[PDB]
């Protein structure tokens, strides 16, 4: 109890107005809650937006506004932009605690898209010592930030020994990500066509290797 | 537990207590306490047993009514001779010769002692030898000592009949009213016209001694040769310990509550005898009453 | 040497020390000691005091009693003297003494020699404006015998007497010496060349456990009769006299205390356990714990006062 | 010692009246026997007993090993204080949300719990934040168990105040207690408030106060008073004896080793005429403070 | 039980003071079987005696057995003559001393008052001898310090001769409880003497032994403020006491049959006697009372 | 400037205890109060607890009796202790300032630290293993040639990858760690002129902190 509940994805384009809402399970907010919202931007960058209900930190855009809707606090966007997208968290007080909601995941359309960058790596001869080959496929400079990734040893479609990393937001706002394909230093040297396939928006890059 | 108390207390009061002409005022009263918010300061048995007992007190002003711990609820009844324990063989002279202890003491003073009441159908049956043990052998003596400095009492129905010797054959006299609000008893209870062997009579002289430990019927007999001027009494304000109350436990607590179901209105004064002990006309130390009776007896 | 020796010393012992009552057995390990043939196979003299000396120890219980074998002895006799008239009497008296008003108006007088009777009567008359009138206008009154070491008997009655009331005379000590067959008794003076002191105002006695002698008999009576506050160490233990008892022709010596108190109060003595202080304290501290008690004493009428009313 | 003490006495003991007697038996006292600080302390403390029967009239001295530092006392308690309570209406709601614990128990029974007692000028500027913490969401229950086992009290300045809850809205208000300090001539009587901001509570509803050996000062004081004033059953154990109605005096005595007198310089006078001597609020109820709210809800449920 | 009956209506009859007996008609009917059983006619008697003390505080009335007793009557004078008012006034003069002490003070001894027809008969009789020879002294002294009898009806003439002749003075009022008779004691404004006057002081002299009459008149003199009394307190007597045989039995009743209640104060000189002004021993008492006279 | 910085563990192990620092510069902790909120990957932000500048505490009542706060004034550092760990107690843990001097009051967590990222698991440090990545298709692509480092199988994270000691900030890239049975395997990037390499040496330096490790790999065709 003292659950505080937040719509978990909303999507806006640029210029339209969205309204972000924040519910207590114990009752209707009031102004004895100070309702608090934090901005969560790529790799844990907190931001306070508004405190108290409807006060802007200073350094704020002033299109963000905080109100009481009704039974609930709200986060109003009006004409909103594209690095507007990001996480926003509820906090509400409660007389001796905080309590966080769940975070509501913002998505503005009208970003502008890019291609994946591809790099294709054959295992060491170091590391086939090892009895292991290990083929490196790295992915940067794409944008949105969710690729797919196919292997194929030999022409064939890989089904097994790869793994894809989550993709990371590069200082340029830009992703990267690395998929791995493991084999045993033996499959290495039974085959001798390998293809990394990266699937972006529609979009297919492959690069290979002998 | 304030309400829980005070409910069955008003219930048990309306149908068992001896007063019924209090109860109208005692219902007003009690839950009045509860509204204007006397009863916002008791949160123990404790305190809800002297709360009540002060408030009760001071509309009733009768010490039998009660609220205690289920602890200190009485004792037991006494036990003295049974009818179905009484001898056949006539015999039984020896049985009344050890319950009455009758001597002529110097001046010819009468002493008699017992240490029990029986029940008037045990009296019955040992009335013909009561005869010989006590009341011929009194009826030389100018003056009667009775002690009662050692008897607990019992029953009290055969209360009328001894108190019968010590009046005149022929008088038909009063000797109190029961009043149990249990019932609507209204009882007159009269000396017998009729007693078996020779009555003492109403002329001469008798003492009754008394003491802490003396109980129910031989308290009620004290009282009664007190009430109707027939005697002196003579040592220690009595035990207390009158059949004139119940008990009623208050269900879910530790406390109950005594109660009068009955009163004793006595014939020759009127007054209500709320009991808590006869008061003696002479009051002494139990060890000093034999003297103090001969030292009245002396100088009269 | 010879058995004899045995039997003379012996003879000293029981002739001089100060309490025959309790010599029961002494008879009998006399007798004893004359004809223990290891006693008699000692030939070193020093062995034989030794010897003897713990053999009364295990008879007597007197640690003060003593036998020693002293060759080449010499007792410093007193010195040749002139007459030496009462003004320079006097003026070594002002030498022993220190006489003081210490700030509260509180009398203090260190006493390095109890004088006696003699110079007392005599040179008293020459000192009276020099240490009493000095301090007789006194509060209080402190003696510090922290380092009095010596003085006489007979001075005892000149000290208590200042202190006390004229009447009723005073009991201040009985002292028995076994030498004289004596009982010698110290009573108060009821007429004294100076004013008495009073009973009102406190008297403070502070000690050491260097404090020896009559000095120790002094504090033990004043503390007895209640007129004075004890304030420092338990003294040293003294004893009123002792004897060293040359032993015939011989180079042995018999030490033995001939003399006691037997005091009319307790029934007991200063001597050989000394006297208990009231408050007990560093030495050195004394005398800075006397002033305190004093001058927190005085305080309580006026507080009582303010407090009443 | 005793040349300060009789001082001492004379003008700080909250009890006058005992002067006279005292001046005359302290200074009459056997003191041949007693050369120790902890001698002079444990005899003049048997003598003041036997004379006063105040528990709160004590010498004591110093640990005797490190004697710098004694059984004067510890510190007086830091609470909430008017500097730094915050100005915005959100974090003051908030700050009364934490400082205040408000339950409905099953049964309709309310709890409420704090852990401190602020002075009357916080108090002031909380009150109307308190209306929505306190007194509005226990209006709905038949009973409240108010729970001061964790609570050290603080200043008693807001105690006549946070009393009046309990008490009758109307004019005249009630007396709590008088105090008497001797340092003084106080003799203040100290009353109810007839306006409360807020819903009192009321004279009627049951209430249960919950007590530990941790329950101090200003708590002691509130909780002994709903006793006092017959308005609560007290429940738990023996509180800590903590009040604040003594000062300390050192005696200046350094030969007495570190010594000082602790003297109650107030009397409290409940609406009884009963002089309370603290040392302890005594529960109508006494059990351990893990039982106590248990015990609380027996009485309630077997009423 | 006869014997107790006979007893208490001869107490109840005869005491003095009635009204002081409530409780005692009951008392009386309490007879004990103790009582009853004492055959020793002299223990009979000291038990019914104290029996009435813790029942009337009165520690003059008494019950004895007295076998044996012959009260001595009256002698026989009549038959060997007359005796002339020339042999009683020989006889009143064997019961005073008139004398004039230094300073011009009258002294007067009396051991016996007599009575009114005494002195209305003999008076006549000792106006030279007594009275003219202390008329011109400056003060007086009355000695009573051993008068110990004397009849009541006498009062009005020792009173009368050191009063004003009016208003007649009340002296005092006797209850007799036998005669159911109150005797009222008044003062004469014609005597056969002159009168002392009321100027010159007037004390009288009074012993431990001082009894009956004697303590009446210290008593209403000083009470008048015209005399002061001198010496000791006086014995504390009874107007009369009876001495009652109890039918054809040995046993006597004695009982206070009349009283003294006085006009002025309520009370009586009886039991308590009367308190001197100056309290001295009865020997130093005429030195005394000289003193005060020559001081004034 | 206001500034919070947390320092912690890194890697603790289930059913033991964690203690974490956090470092204030530009407020004094006598005036203000610091809340601890964590976020455990791939959930939300839960509040810890918070120590007011006069000392008190408040704490998130589902960790009250693990959880301890506490402060030193004269250093600047808020510490948190947190017993019973359980895996699920991987966070990252963060210290914001607590504010409410405002027109109206209110409070707020006005400024928020970086974090500081505990691991809690039994699993053993273990060094990593450094691979050189070379091109194979030695064809000139254009004028940049782009070379890596793998670094295989540590524990826990991070490691360190530099290139050249540092000299190498050119188009660096470091990738995001893949967790294959408790071991990480990350890779980095560098591209460089190709008419460069190999003429000019180009050298990786991996450092893995929990095991003091170092190594270097020289990129050779």
């Amino acid at each position: 109890q003292a659950v505080v509940t937040q719509e978990s994805a909303l999507t806006t384009s640029p210029g339209e107005t969205v309204t972000l809402t924040c519910r207590s399970s114990t009752g209707a907010v009031t102004t004895s809650n100070y309702a608090n919202w934090v901005q969560e931007k790529p790799d844990h960058l907190f931001t306070g937006l508004i405190g108290g209900t409807n006060n802007r930190a200073p350094g704020v855009p002033a299109r963000f506004s905080g109100s009481l809707i009704g039974d609930k606090a709200a986060l109003t966007i009006t004409g909103a932009q594209t690095e507007d997208e990001a996480i926003y968290f509820c906090a509400l007080w409660y007389s001796n605690h905080w309590v966080f909601g769940g975070g509501t995941k913002l998505t503005v359309l009208g970003q502008p898209k890019s291609s994946p960058s591809v790099t294709l790596f054959p295992p060491s001869s170091e590391e086939l010592e090892t009895n292991k080959a290990t083929l490196v496929c790295t992915i940067t400079d794409f944008y949105p930030g969710v690729v797919t990734v196919d292997w194929k040893v030999d022409g064939t479609p890989v089904t097994q020994g790869m793994e894809t990393t989550q993709p990371s937001k590069q200082s340029n706002n830009k992703y990267m990500a690395s998929s791995y394909l493991t084999l045993t230093a033996r499959a290495w040297e039974r085959h001798s066509s390998y293809s990394c396939q990266v699937t972006h928006e529609g979009h297919t890059v492959e690069k290979s290797l002998s | 537990s304030l309400g829980e108390l005070v409910e069955g207390t008003g219930r048990l009061l309306e149908a068992h207590y001896a007063r019924p002409e209090v109860v109208g005022q005692m219902g007003a009263l009690l839950r009045a306490k509860l509204a204007q918010g006397a009863y916002r300061t008791a949160v123990d048995l404790e305190s809800l047993a002297s709360q009540l007992t002060a408030d009760l007190q001071e509309m009733s002003g009768d010490h039998r009514l009660l609220v205690f711990h289920s602890p200190g609820e009485m004792v037991a009844e006494e036990a003295p001779p049974p009818p179905p324990v009484v001898p056949s063989p006539e015999e039984l002279s020896y049985l009344i010769e050890a319950l009455f202890k009758t001597e002529v003491l110097p001046g010819q003073l009468g002493y008699l002692r017992f240490d029990a009441m029986a029940e008037l159908e045990t009296v019955k049956a040992v009335g013909p030898q009561l005869v010989q043990l006590v009341w011929q052998k009194l009826v030389d003596t100018a003056a009667l000592v009775v002690d009662l400095r050692y008897n607990p009492g019992s029953y009290s129905t055969a209360v009328p009949l001894l108190c019968s010797y010590f009046f005149e054959a022929e008088p038909r006299r009063h000797l109190y009213s029961v009043f149990d609000r249990a019932t609507s008893r209204v009882t007159e209870v009269w000396t017998l016209p009729h007693v078996t062997g020779q009555r003492y009579g109403s002329h001469k002289d008798l003492y009754v001694l008394v003491s802490h430990t003396s109980g129910s019927a031989a308290e009620a007999f004290a009282h009664t040769m007190q009430d109707l001027q027939r005697a002196t009494i003579i040592g220690e304000p009595t035990a207390g310990g009158a059949l004139s109350v119940g008990i009623y436990q208050v269900g879910s607590s530790a406390l109950y509550a005594s109660m009068p179901t009955q009163m004793a209105m006595s014939a020759s004064t009127g007054e209500a005898w709320d009991l808590a002990g006869v008061e003696p006309d002479i009051t002494v130390p139990m060890s000093v009453a034999l003297s103090t009776a001969r030292d009245i007896v002396t100088l009269r | 040497f010879s058995p004899t020796l045995i039997a003379d010393m012996a003879k000293i012992f029981m002739d001089n020390y100060c309490s025959p009552e309790k010599l029961t057995g002494m008879e009998e390990a006399i007798d004893a000691a004359s004809s223990n043939t290891e006693i008699l196979s000692i030939s070193d003299p020093t062995m034989l005091a030794n010897v003897l000396t713990d053999g009364v120890k295990k008879t007597i219980s007197d640690s003060r009693v003593k036998v020693t074998y002293e060759p080449d002895l010499i007792l410093a006799a007193p010195p040749a003297m002139p007459d030496i008239p009462l003004e320079h009497l006097a003026a070594m008296i002002k030498g022993t003494v220190k006489v003081e008003i210490l700030e509260g108006n509180i009398g203090y007088l260190k006493i390095q020699h109890i004088i006696g009777e003699e110079m007392a009567q005599k040179v008293g008359p020459l000192l009276l404006e020099y240490i009493w009138d000095k301090i007789l206008p006194t509060s209080a009154m402190i003696l510090d015998f922290r380092s009095t070491v010596t003085g006489e008997l007979s001075g005892i009655p000149y000290i208590v007497s200042y202190f006390t009331d004229p009447e009723p005379l005073i009991h201040i000590d009985s002292v028995y010496d076994r030498t004289a067959d004596l009982t010698i008794e110290l009573w108060s003076m009821p007429t004294l060349l100076g004013k008495r002191y009073g009973t009102s105002k406190p008297l403070i006695i502070l000690t050491s456990k260097d404090t020896l002698g009559i000095a120790e008999d002094v504090a033990y009576c004043l503390k007895n009769l209640k007129r004075a506050t004890i304030v420092g160490e338990n003294t040293a233990g003294g004893t009123v006299k002792m004897s060293k008892m040359k032993v015939g022709d011989t180079d042995f010596y018999v030490t033995v205390p001939v003399a006691k108190s037997i005091n009319p109060i307790t029934g007991k003595s200063w001597e050989i356990n000394g006297v208990a202080p009231d408050v007990d304290v560093a030495a050195e501290d004394a005398l800075d714990a006397a002033i305190a008690i004093i001058k927190l004493r005085a305080e309580i009428p006026a507080l009582a006062q303010a407090a009443a009313t | 010692v005793i040349q300060r003490l009789q001082e001492a006495l004379r003008e700080y003991y909250t009890l006058v009246d005992r002067v006279p007697a005292l001046l005359s038996h302290l200074a009459a006292m056997d003191l041949s026997s007693v050369v120790s600080e902890d001698d002079l302390v444990t005899k003049l403390n048997a003598g003041l007993q036997a004379v006063s029967e105040d528990p709160r009239l004590q010498v004591q001295v110093v640990r005797p090993k490190e004697a710098s530092s004694g059984p004067e006392e510890e510190a007086e308690e830091p609470p909430e204080a008017v500097p730094e309570v915050p100005e915005d209406e959100a974090v003051r709601r908030a700050l009364v949300d934490s400082v205040f614990q408000v339950s409905v128990l099953p049964g309709n029974v309310g709890y409420l719990r704090f852990d401190s007692f602020a002075d009357a000028s916080v108090l002031e500027v909380l009150g109307p934040y308190i209306l929505h913490q306190v007194w509005e969401p226990l209006q709905d229950t038949e009973h409240l168990i108010m729970d001061l086992r964790q609570n050290p009290g603080g200043p008693s300045s807001a105690v006549p105040l946070l009393l009046s809850y309990f008490q009758s809205p109307d004019a005249s208000p009630v007396r709590l207690f008088s105090t008497y300090d001797r340092r003084t001539n106080i003799t203040r009587e100290h009353f109810s408030q007839t306006e409360l901001l807020g819903r009192p509570y009321g004279t009627q509803r049951g209430v249960y106060l919950l007590t530990s050996h941790r329950t101090a000062t200003a708590a002691e004081e509130l909780a002994f008073l709903m006793q006092s004033l017959g308005w609560a059953t007290l429940v738990g154990e023996i509180t800590a004896g903590s009040l604040l109605h003594t000062h300390t005096v050192s005696l200046l005595e350094t030969p007495e080793g570190g010594l000082a007198l602790t003297v109650p310089v107030l009397t409290f006078i409940d609406n009884h005429g009963e002089c309370w001597l603290g040392g302890g609020v005594v529960p109508d109820a006494i059990v351990l403070a893990e039982e106590a709210l248990d015990r609380a809800q027996e009485v309630l449920e077997f009423h | 039980p006869t014997v107790l009956q006979t007893a208490g209506k001869l107490v109840a009859d005869n005491y003095a003071s009635p009204e002081l007996g409530v409780k005692m008609a009951a008392e009386l009917s309490g007879l004990q079987s103790r009582y009853a059983r004492v055959t020793s006619e002299a223990a009979l008697a000291e038990l019914l005696q104290a029996d009435l003390q813790v029942l009337s505080g009165d520690p003059h009335l008494k019950t004895a057995h007295i076998p044996e007793d012959a009260k001595d009557r009256i002698p026989g004078i009549v038959p060997m003559q007359i005796p002339s008012p020339e042999v009683f006034e020989d006889l009143i003069k064997f019961s005073f001393h008139t004398n004039v002490l230094e300073g011009n003070v009258g002294y007067l001894r009396f051991d016996m008052f007599g009575d009114c027809e005494l002195l209305t008969q003999v008076s006549e009789l000792l106006v030279e001898h007594v009275w003219k020879k202390i008329v011109h002294t400056d003060a007086l002294i009355v000695d009573m310090r051993f008068n110990i009898g004397g009849p009541t009806s006498s009062i009005s003439a020792l009173c009368s001769y050191f009063f004003d002749e009016g208003p007649p003075i009340l002296l005092d009022k006797i209850y007799n409880r036998p005669n159911n008779s109150v005797s009222e004691l008044w003062t004469l404004s014609q005597l056969e003497g002159e009168r002392y006057g009321s100027k010159k002081s007037m004390v009288i002299l009074t012993s431990t032994l001082t009894a009956g009459a004697a303590e009446e008149f210290t008593y209403i003199m000083k009470r008048l403020g015209r005399a002061l009394v001198i010496g000791e307190v006086t014995s504390g007597g009874c107007q009369p006491p009876q001495t009652y045989h109890v039918d054809d039995t040995d046993l006597y009743l004695t009982i206070p049959t009349a009283r003294s209640v006085g006009a002025a104060d309520g009370s009586s000189w009886e039991g308590v006697g009367v308190v001197p002004d100056v309290a001295v021993p009865a020997e130093a008492a005429l030195t005394r009372a000289q003193e005060m006279l020559q001081h004034t | 400037q206001v500034q919070l910085k947390e320092s912690g563990p890194g890697l603790v192990a289930p059913s033991q205890s964690l203690s974490i620092t956090c470092t204030v510069s530009g407020f004094l902790l006598i005036s203000n109060g610091v809340h601890w909120v964590r976020q455990p990957p791939g959930k939300g932000l839960e509040w810890l607890g918070v120590i007011w500048a006069g000392g008190n505490t408040n704490y998130n009542s589902a960790l009250m009796s693990r959880v301890s706060i506490s402060k030193d004034n004269s250093k600047s550092q808020v510490f948190l202790k947190m017993k019973s760990l359980q895996t699920d107690d991987t966070a990252m843990y963060y210290c914001a300032r607590d504010f409410y001097d405002y027109d109206v009051f209110y409070y707020a967590m006005d400024y928020w630290g970086q974090g500081t990222s505990v691991t809690v698991s039994s699993a053993k440090t273990t060094p990593p293993s450094v691979y050189p990545l070379a091109p194979g298709s030695a064809a000139q692509t254009n004028s940049m040639v782009t070379l890596g480092c793998l670094v295989k199988g540590y524990f826990p994270e991070p490691v360190t990858v530099t290139w050249n000691s540092g000299s190498l900030s050119s188009g660096v890239h470091t990738f995001p760690a893949v967790l294959q049975s408790d071991l990480y395997t990350l890779s980095s990037s560098v591209t460089v002129p190709s008419s460069t390499w190999p003429s000019e040496t180009v050298t990786c330096n991996v450092a893995h902190p929990a095991s003091s490790t170092k190594v270097d790999k020289k990129i050779v065709p």
